[PDB]
């Protein structure tokens, strides 16, 4: 297990995501997804 | 698009017939989620291809602080990933199970959360089918979190028939055969706040036949512990009539509801 995953730097990093909200919508939201028919077939 | 290698994975969250489920932090942004990954030759198998498809349209579309948040997908020769948020406080059937019960400040919390989700998801022809303590996660400050989605359906016209969820908190009209629509959500809404309270559902029996003989009589009986405003709540909740249940609006307007939810709005970008 990582250094960041465990003990307190995995807790004041879920702090600082907690009270800073990245823009979530566009850093993920924008980006393009897989069509939902291609799921289960070639990557 | 996204790939594994754009994650530094932490550690396993939780397993399942399909896959895992682990703490990762997408390495960009230094952003910490939660990736679920499922094997596509598995699912293919056990025939819930398009089963996975619904859940994923349904949840992906969904955008509100009481619900998990999926933020993409991805996938590759053998795997689909599904990036989640990741519910800090866990599972709150494991919290119900450490407490026993849920004092009245918790529970009525939950029930403004969970009403105002169901709320959101009504708004949209979405039904859930399948509120209990296990399909709800908890945030960083203890918020609910509808966390799944597998027995959720896109309504938009017609009235459904399948009987799904879970037996304790399977509404009459299921369990009669009848049509249902979104008051199911209302009535599981009801068993859920007895359960927070209670620590056990309110039609608990040793068979299927007994628990549902129980649910079609609205064989209610309250605990002497319960305060007059919680059994308001579930008493109008738990209507044999979907019509007469109170409406997602009226939880949330609820006397008892207002006087001991300490609700608070995560912050928003
Ligand atoms: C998407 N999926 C998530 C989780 N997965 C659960 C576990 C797999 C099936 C049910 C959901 N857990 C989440 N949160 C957890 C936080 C702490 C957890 N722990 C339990 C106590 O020990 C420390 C870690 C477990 C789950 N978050 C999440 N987002």
């Amino acid at each position: 297990i990582p250094a960041w995953a465990s003990g307190n730097l995995l807790t004041q990093a879920i702090r600082q995501q907690y009270y800073k909200p990245i823009d979530v919508d566009r850093m993920y939201g924008t980006i393009d997804s897989p069509k939902l028919e291609e799921l289960f077939n070639k990557s | 698009k996204f790939t594994i290698d754009d994650f530094d994975i932490g550690r396993p969250l939780g397993k399942g017939k399909f896959g895992n489920v682990y703490l990762a932090r997408e390495k960009q942004n230094k952003f910490i989620m939660a990736l679920k990954v499922l094997f596509k030759s598995q699912l293919e198998k056990e025939g819930v291809e398009h089963q996975l498809r619904r859940e994923i349209e349904i949840q992906s579309h969904l955008r509100h602080p009481n619900i998990l948040r999926m933020y993409n997908y991805f996938h590759d020769r053998k795997r689909i990933y599904l990036m989640l948020e990741f519910a800090p406080r866990g599972e709150l059937y494991k919290e119900l199970q450490k407490h026993g019960r849920f004092d009245e400040q918790r529970s009525a919390t939950f029930m403004e959360e969970l009403a105002d989700a169901l709320h959101y998801c009504h708004e949209r022809k979405v039904i859930h089918r399948d509120i209990k303590p296990e399909n709800l996660l908890m945030g960083y400050k203890g918020e609910l979190k509808i966390a799944d989605f597998g027995w959720s359906v896109h309504a938009p016209s017609l009235r459904r028939r399948t009987m799904c969820g879970t037996l304790d908190y399977l509404p009459p009209e299921m369990i009669e055969g009848k049509t249902h629509d979104e008051k199911v959500d209302l009535w599981c809404a009801g068993v859920l706040c007895y359960e927070f309270l209670v620590g056990m559902p309110p039609f608990d029996s040793p068979s299927h036949t007994e628990t549902h003989r129980r649910i079609v009589n609205v064989d209610l009986k309250f605990p002497p512990f319960l305060s007059d405003g919680s059994k308001d709540l579930i008493s109008k909740l738990l209507r044999y009539h979907p019509p007469q249940r109170l409406p997602l609006k009226g939880v949330m307007e609820h006397p008892w509801v207002k006087a001991n939810s300490r609700r608070v709005l995560p912050p928003v970008y």
